[PDB]
């Protein structure tokens, strides 16, 4: 909507209905998408998708990955190999705003395996004030650029520090 | 032997065979024309075989023979079933002897005449004194009396004429049809979609 | 015709706050309840830049629906006073504002009992309104902090609500006996401080169609 | 040693605990802690048992059972016989835990199912209460979400256990506790 | 004061007052609100030293300041006048003591109607603060760890410590006992026995999976579909998630993966896992009612109703969810909450249970009947999300998900979760 030739890639080969999910979000918002029902390697979906949208001269190529936790070293190595195959200009750490004390440990282990440079805080439209974001800014060394404020595609806006600290304080 | 035709009407009314108890009752009404027990076994075989107007023509053709040995329930029941709730109400009240058969049909006649204050006192006494397999069906009848006080197509030949059937979509969201017809100026994000 | 006022107030409080003690939320549901009853039925009190007194007259009482408008005025001022009883435990001046909402909750219920005195309303809502007045007059004269004027309008509300139970079926008497039992604990406290000094309907008459005893016929 | 009184709420644990110590009827409420008192047994030697009445509430039934099960010489599982037919699911479920806390002990204590409240006309017999719990602990050992009950290939019974399991009938309203004081004198 | 009963904690009425008028009305409902449910206004006062409870029944809640001064003087005259009967361990000191406190109470009542016209909490102060800061850091809700800690300065105040005890180890121990008894909800569960009882009317067993966005409702619904098939049960997955993209293909991959492990050939010849779907955008109470009538007609022992994830503050949508669970009457409402959520575990279940009872139109409304604690393999000991959930709700943690596959479904080890949380 700002004028960029944006496109999506679904590099999730594990979650059920994950390419069907991003396909129906991209079909609705009129955005090109890439992914596979059949490919089981996310390094292969993400390399062959950024290669296709490079040769089509897109300016914003957003690669979606599966959910992973730090105690799974198998998914943390696969995340590092998806990041090494496509070599992303920016890595965004999306965190739920209802996360408790377990936030600083996961957010730090994401910064250690992969180079996180921006943080996004979703599910802030409800009761959660999002105090877990102080522990993912200190762990990933990355600022918050956007917040999510609902389930729809337009429930999305840039992070402003003053209204988030006034809500976090009361 | 009419005692052997009555062990045959008895053996067919026990097995639920009111089609053959009605052929064996019409063999006792050929020898005994005014048999009041064979004019009651025939009215039951016609109420059970769904002839309520043929069972009401067996009661009205023999009004003097079935007199005071009457079928005032099978007569107020055939009329209750032929859309006569004013004749089914007059035959329950004019019955010479009141039973628990005319009390069960009278709880269903009061409910049809929308007399729910008398139908509640009839169905309160019917749930107390009745010991049968239909006590869960008589607490659903009393629970409906308490809840009561409180292919046309425009034309058929024009169906297979224009384009054998209407548009294949043919009824669905109006905004989903190939016609659209919603005067839509643009798309906006209100509800869930994603098709 | 009919109005089950006690069932109306009890299921609107448990659904809109009073199950967890939210009188501020129950009153706000009462005010939005009345605004939307007023905007639907085109019964606005004021217009822009002027105000005109809402007078629910007798002609519009056939709807069986405008009694809920005045009752939502009685339940709004009642819900505000019970919220001011919780805020008067730390702000004892709030009690003066509490007692001004309870004198206008009986005045709405005394004006709603006079409306039910119309002949277009059955013998059920005249008497639910007569003894909803006598219940709010016993709670105001209980908050007067006089224990005698409290048992006088509670034993009046109990004797009214019990006179209504005896007169009809014991199934419809349940609503009036549920309300004598509802205000009965408050009467034991003021007596402790006076003497201190198509539905599914079955055709069960088709199972009764059976043969006569065929023992004499063999 | 100790004889723990267990069961659901309102089974009659504290009124049998009163009827054995005083022989009288005492008004009781819901117990939130345990209560202990000595009981001079009816036999010749007059042995002394420490009756322990444990709360029947289910925030406190297994917290006190695990505390005193190591000190238990016998356990009396008190059953509400009148209200047995609607509580068949909570009696057999609590009794399943008392059965595995029992065989897992070094010296397995002696076990009784005191079918209380027989003075009520609707009290089920200790023979119907043993049949419906053998049928219920047979479904429970399969449906339970390693010590097991009896044999897996056979229908469960209280005779298949390595425990001294008995059934008697009593009443805590004087009272009818004669079979209870005869078993309390026999295990003393 | 219309009522006053003083019994011990062993459930033994010592003395009771109900007025000269009749007598002895409501001493059992008085005990229930005052002692049973705490571990006419009916409140209480606990003597924890000698195990006493002082339950009182009064009205006009504004007279609570003089009712509390009357329980304090009655508590001071009772524990002094009968100190010999109530200080002994034997329950035969209270069975054999005579508590004739009627003339002493009529004097303390008539005299309090004229005013109207060991272990202290200072010792236990510092250790209740180190235990509250340990529960909060181990992911117990901030206020759950404050009521937990105050339930323990009450329980041990007056009580004498053991032969080898400190101030620290006493409040640290009775906090573990008030934490295992609250993590022991007043509920139980079963298996094939429970579907034999759902067959007393010849009908399936319908479970409703509700919860907030992303907790694991659909993935643990598939772990329980594999756990029901493993017990020989046929399960019909009702797909009532019509508010998202790929919410039906997610459940259709679970039904393809489960009808591979449990096919008709390896089950007897009949379909055992089948998806009931009506597309997206449809009503979630209409697809659910069609799947209960479809599993009845096609012989499915279980219906597992998957609903969409939603927030806790949505009046037009927690209305449609509370009306769904009220009207559909599911056999077990299973709230799905992750073990990663912090203080929100209290607000989710309180608004989820307040909605289910508000937008319900029954006398006793259908509330959440259990909890599924997912993402348990992610906290690693920060386990206080299991305490925050079974604290407010007196409902059990029916399952604990410990991964993403069908085999990572556990029962709750609630004893070692309080032992890990109360050890600091
Ligand atoms: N590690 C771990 N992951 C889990 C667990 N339970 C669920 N998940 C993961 O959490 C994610 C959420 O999956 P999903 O089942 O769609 O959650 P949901 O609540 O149905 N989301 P929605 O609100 O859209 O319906 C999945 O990637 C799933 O694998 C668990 O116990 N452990
Ligand atoms: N009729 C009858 N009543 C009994 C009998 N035994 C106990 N009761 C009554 O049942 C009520 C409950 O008895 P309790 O002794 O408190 O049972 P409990 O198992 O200790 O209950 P909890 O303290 O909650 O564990 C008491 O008020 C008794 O009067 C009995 O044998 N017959
Ligand atoms: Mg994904
Ligand atoms: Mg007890
Ligand atoms: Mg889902």
């Amino acid at each position: 909507r700002k004028g960029w030739k944006t496109c999506l890639i679904c590099a999730d080969t594990f979650r059920a209905g994950a390419f069907d999910q991003l396909k129906q979000n991209a079909t609705k918002a009129r955005i090109p998408f890439y992914g596979s029902y059949t490919e089981m390697d996310p390094v292969i979906i993400a390399s062959e998708g950024v290669e296709k949208f490079k040769n089509e001269n897109f300016e914003i190529i957003i690669v979606d990955t599966s959910g992973r936790h730090k105690q799974e070293d198998s998914l943390f190595e696969e995340m590092l190999q998806v990041a090494n195959a496509i070599q992303p200009d920016n890595i965004v750490y999306v965190m739920d705003a209802s996360i408790g004390q377990a936030c600083e440990a996961q957010a730090k282990a994401f910064k250690d395996k992969v180079d996180v440079a921006s943080v996004i805080v979703t599910k802030l439209d409800g009761h959660a004030k999002g105090g877990g974001a102080l522990s993912a800014v200190a762990a990933t060394k990355s600022p918050i650029i956007f917040i999510g404020t609902g389930e729809h595609i337009d429930d999305f806006e840039p992070f402003k520090t003053q209204p988030f600290i006034s809500k976090l304080l009361g | 032997s009419v005692p052997a035709l009555w062990s045959e009407v008895n053996r067919y009314g026990q097995n639920g065979d009111f089609t053959r108890a009605l052929k064996t009752v019409n063999k006792i009404l050929q020898i005994n024309k005014d048999d009041v027990t064979a004019l009651h076994c025939k009215v039951v075989c016609l109420i059970q075989n769904g002839s309520f107007k043929e069972a009401l023509n067996v009661i009205n053709t023999h009004t003097k023979v079935l007199a005071n040995n009457s079928l005032s329930f099978e007569k107020a029941y055939c009329e209750y079933r032929l859309n006569r709730i004013e004749n089914a109400l007059k035959t329950i009240e004019s019955a010479n002897q009141q039973t628990d058969k005319l009390k069960e049909l009278y709880g269903q006649v009061l409910y049809r005449l929308e007399r729910y204050d008398e139908c509640l006192a009839v169905y309160r006494d019917l749930v107390r004194n009745s010991q049968d397999d239909y006590d869960e069906e008589r607490k659903t009848n009393l629970s409906a009396v308490v809840a009561a006080q409180s292919k046309k197509k425009g034309k058929l030949p024009k169906n297979y004429d224009p384009k054998v059937t209407p548009d294949p979509e043919r009824w669905l969201p109006m905004r989903x049809x190939x016609x659209x017809x919603x005067x839509x100026x643009x798309x906006x994000x209100x509800x869930x979609x994603x098709x | 015709l009919s109005l089950e006022i006690l069932q109306i107030i009890k299921e609107s409080q448990q659904q809109h706050g009073l199950r967890h003690g939210d009188f501020q939320r129950y009153r706000g549901y009462c005010s939005r309840r009345q605004r939307r009853l007023r905007k639907t039925l085109n019964f606005k009190m004021g217009n822009r830049h002027k105000f005109t007194g809402k007078k629910v007259t007798e002609d519009l009482l056939t709807d069986n629906r405008y009694l809920l408008l005045v009752l939502m005025d009685a339940e709004r001022a009642w819900s505000y006073a019970m919220q001011l009883k919780q805020e008067a435990n730390t702000e004892p001046r709030k009690r003066f504002h509490l007692l001004s909402r309870l004198r206008k909750a009986v005045k709405h219920a005394e004006e709603l009992e006079r409306l039910c005195e119309s002949n277009r309303v059955d013998a059920k809502t005249k008497l639910e309104a007569q003894a909803y007045t006598a219940y709010l007059s016993g709670m105001l004269r209980f908050e007067h902090q006089e224990w005698k004027a409290a048992i006088e309008a509670f034993n009046k509300c109990k004797t009214i609500y019990e006179k209504l139970a005896s007169a009809f079926t014991e199934e419809q008497a349940v609503l009036y006996n549920q309300r004598v039992e509802e205000i009965s604990p408050n009467i034991r406290y003021c007596a402790y401080n006076i003497g201190d000094q198509k539905p599914l309907f079955f055709d069960l008459a088709l199972n009764h169609v059976a043969f006569p005893p065929l023992e004499d016929k063999l | 040693r100790a004889v723990l009184l267990l069961g659901l709420c309102d089974s009659g644990k504290t009124l049998l605990f009163v009827r054995l110590l005083t022989g009288h009827y005492r008004d009781t409420q819901t117990s939130i802690t345990d209560s202990s008192a000595t009981y001079r047994v009816n036999n010749n030697r007059g042995n002394s048992l420490t009756l322990i009445d444990l709360p029947g509430h289910e925030s406190l039934r297994l917290q006190f059972l695990e505390r005193f099960k190591t000190s238990a010489r016998a356990v009396v599982f008190v059953v509400d016989s009148a209200a047995f037919q609607r509580e068949v699911k909570d009696v057999a479920e609590f009794l399943y835990q008392v059965l595995i806390d029992s065989m897992s002990l070094k010296n397995t204590p002696s076990f009784l199912i005191a079918c209380n409240k027989q003075d009520i006309a609707m009290a089920k017999s200790a023979k119907l209460i043993q049949q419906q719990l053998e049928k219920e602990l047979n479904t429970l050992r399969v449906t339970r979400s390693p010590a097991q009950l009896g044999k897996k290939g056979k229908e469960f019974e209280f005779s298949q256990l390595p425990l001294k399991v008995e059934f008697l009938e009593c009443s805590a309203k004087s009272a009818d506790i004669q079979d209870l004081e005869k078993w309390l004198a026999k295990i003393a | 004061l219309d009522f006053f009963t003083i019994f011990s904690k062993g459930g033994l009425v010592l003395w009771c007052f109900q007025g000269v008028s009749d007598s002895c009305t409501g001493p059992v409902n008085a005990l229930i609100r005052s002692v049973l449910l705490q571990e006419l206004t009916l409140k209480y006062k606990l003597d924890n030293q000698f195990e006493l409870v002082f339950v009182v029944g009064f009205q006009k809640i504004l007279t609570l300041t003089y009712v509390d001064k009357l329980i304090d003087d009655v508590h001071r005259l009772f524990r002094d006048k009968y100190r010999t009967e109530i200080q002994q361990q034997s329950a035969l000191s209270l069975l054999n003591g005579t508590f004739d406190f009627q003339n002493d109470f009529l004097r303390l009542l008539r005299e309090a109607e004229e005013s109207s016209k060991s272990l202290s909490r200072e010792d236990m102060e510092s250790v209740l603060d180190k235990m509250r800061d340990h529960l909060i850091a181990k992911n117990v809700a901030a206020d759950i760890a404050v009521q937990l800690c105050e339930s323990v300065a009450n329980k041990l105040e007056g009580k004498v410590m053991g032969t080898f005890s400190t101030v620290t180890s006493t409040v640290k121990q009775a906090l573990q006992e008030s934490l295992v008894q609250i993590l022991q909800p007043q509920r139980r569960v079963d298996m094939l026995r429970d579907i034999m009882d759902a067959q007393r009317r010849q009908r399936p067993y319908v479970v409703t999976f509700c919860g907030v966005n992303g907790v694991g409702k659909s993935t643990n619904l598939a772990k329980i579909s594999f756990w029901l098939l493993e017990n020989g049960f046929s399960v019909l997955i009702a797909a009532c998630d019509t508010f998202r993209a790929g919410a039906v293909e997610q459940l259709r991959t679970h039904t393809r993966r489960l009808s591979a492990l449990h096919p008709p050939e390896k089950h007897g010849g009949r379909t055992m896992v089948q998806l009931f779907e009506k597309g997206y955008g449809k009503d979630a109470a209409g697809i659910a009612m069609e799947a209960i009538a479809f599993a009845r007609n096609q012989g499915f022992d279980v219906v597992l109703v998957d609903t969409a994830g939603r927030m806790q503050d949505n009046a037009p949508l927690m209305t449609a969810l509370a009306k769904l669970i009220t009207v559909n009457t599911p056999d077990l409402v299973l709230f799905v909450g992750e073990a990663l959520v912090g203080n929100e575990a209290v607000d989710q279940l309180v608004k989820f249970n307040r909605a289910l009872a508000d937008h319900s139109m029954a006398q006793t409304p259908r509330l959440i009947d259990g909890i599924v604690l997912t993402k348990f393999d992610t906290i690693d000991d920060k386990v206080g999300a299991a305490i925050s959930m079974t604290y407010i709700t007196s409902k059990p943690i029916v399952f604990v998900g410990t991964g993403q596959t069908y085999c990572d479904l556990r029962s709750l080890n609630a004893k070692a979760v309080v032992a890990a949380l109360m050890k600091a």
